[PDB]
């Protein structure tokens, strides 16, 4: 079932100056997760920790929430809900919280919440916003991507982007940012290779 | 030559550093779960490997799933391990100290998906 | 009866990166099974051990399965089910597991499972995928081919292909590869012969 | 004050004889399942009762079903028991050496249907 709508990917820093950051990981073959600034592309491994930093100029109020949603990057695929492939949908990798069809999970956060949208059919995962730790400049969320860019019949090898939106306690929009994601076997090599065509 | 360890409902072991006395021939972990969450959401185990093997044991363990105590079956990288326990459960494990080296880096960890970063320590 | 369909021979690596591999066995007269990289063709003796190596970028989860199936290589013969000739089908060489019609068997694995597909009529043999041994980097399955390529009433000098498919416990496709096979009495000599026009 | 016991896929315990040192205030049995079969087709428990009561325990337990671990609920003839377990699982039980007699016959056994005829021993 395609969705009747397409979620916004328009950058919106908002009142609190919401930006995304990523570790400066490099492209050694041992990296499990590395971000390309030039491509604004996260290269990460299936089910491996994928840290994403939230940077604000000023603290969002209490009750603020942080949501992640995947969509397809290409226009003809945009209305199709991004979901796990049949193989991963059925596999025995449940962490007890996430729905078996959800591409994106959050690890190490017992307040993680997952949504099947009643009306748009989109999957998303929301956690509460927490300020950075003492002496830290950003908030780090630890995502996991539970299908591969080479899975059969899921993403079926189509490119996707993640949308990170900041919301107040009622779900209203406070900020939005986005990045492309390639979930693959050797993120370091893939980033170096894709970066070589520039 | 024994040690008592707990995992609470906050994805925490109550220690992050085990030492085994060189004298011991066998060593025993006594794992318990004083929390209230069942093991499909807060299942802990105490799994021992080399530091170099920890991440592989964790990834293959996660994908093995709840019904395999989140462990890859027959994993050679696992020196010893309890079973997965949830609230109110306890399990012990005993392994020969001859499986350890004095010039080697060992880690202990839970393999519950997404809890390993938080539940680890040196042996 | 002919099959009404033709199985796919399209290479496919899938979520875990499925590749095949073969021993670098040479072509000395003693060798029972030797693989030509230039021809992507295996030369083996009737009913002798043929190692076929499975290589993955990451370990498939438990319950994963490995299927092998023969088809003729010549398009005009692709709907004909590859089977043993009458002489060999009726001969005294059953291990108690394989059907006497099946060309392809697996030796040294009591978990072998054989299939007469009720719809396509194809034979195939399947084993549980086992991750590599201690100190090994790949998984080795030991096939036996129970007719010679020249067997009258059977392959009768038509080359075949073996298709190896990796599948999960529910039958979803994880990877596919294939290689031509010649079953003959002198594999090393016959490999030299066929490479001669390269 | 403890013993390790195994039930396999061939309806065998690995010992037919348990001897409790009576300097022990409490005794503990650690049961494991080294087979591959799950507990719905090859489940194993460790059940302690007197020798006369053993047959009754087995009979009523057998009519109780897998949900009750093949034990009659609140069976007063059971001195101690583990849980019923399948392949790769484990469970232990501790009881007071208070409730035993030097001049009394005691039987341990498994109450999964059919298993007790082979899976039994003295204590
Ligand atoms: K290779
Ligand atoms: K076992
Ligand atoms: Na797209
Ligand atoms: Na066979
Ligand atoms: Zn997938
Ligand atoms: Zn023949």
């Amino acid at each position: 079932p395609l969705s009747s709508s397409v979620p916004s990917q328009k950058t919106y820093q908002g009142s609190y100056g919401f930006r995304l950051g990523f570790l400066h990981s490099g492209t050694a073959k041992s990296v499990t997760c590395t971000y390309s600034p030039a491509l604004n592309k996260m290269f990460c491994q299936l089910a491996k920790t994928c840290p994403v930093q939230l940077w604000v100029d000023s603290t969002p109020p209490p009750g603020t929430r942080v949501r992640a949603m995947a969509i397809y990057k290409q226009s003809q695929h945009m209305t199709e809900v991004v979901r796990r492939c049949p193989h991963h949908e059925r596999c025995s990798d449940s962490d007890g919280l996430a729905p078996p069809q959800h591409l994106i999970r959050v690890e190490g956060n017992l307040r993680v919440e997952y949504l099947d949208d009643r009306n748009t059919f989109r999957h998303s995962v929301v956690v509460p916003y927490e300020p950075p730790e003492v002496g830290s400049d950003c908030t780090t969320i630890h995502y996991n991507y539970m299908c591969n860019s080479s899975c059969m019949g899921g993403m079926n090898r189509r490119p996707i982007l993640t949308i990170i939106t900041l919301e107040d306690s009622s779900g209203n929009l406070l900020g939005r940012n986005s990045f492309e994601v390639r979930v693959c076997a050797c993120p370091g090599r893939d980033r170096r290779t894709e970066e070589e065509n520039l | 030559c024994s040690v008592d360890i707990q995992g609470n409902d906050q994805m925490q072991f109550n220690t992050n550093a085990i030492t085994v006395d060189k004298s011991c021939k066998q060593f025993t972990v006594n794992l318990s779960h004083p929390g209230n969450l069942p093991k499909n959401v807060m299942g802990h185990n105490w799994v021992l490997s080399t530091a170099a093997d920890m991440q592989g044991v964790v990834t293959d363990g996660m994908a093995s799933g709840l019904d395999k105590d989140y462990l890859k079956p027959d994993d050679s990288r696992v020196i010893a391990h309890t079973k997965l326990i949830g609230s109110g459960e306890k399990d012990s494990v005993t392994f020969d100290v001859s499986k350890l080296k004095e010039g080697e880096q060992y880690m202990f960890f839970c393999t519950f998906p997404g809890h390993s970063a938080l539940m680890k320590g040196t042996l």
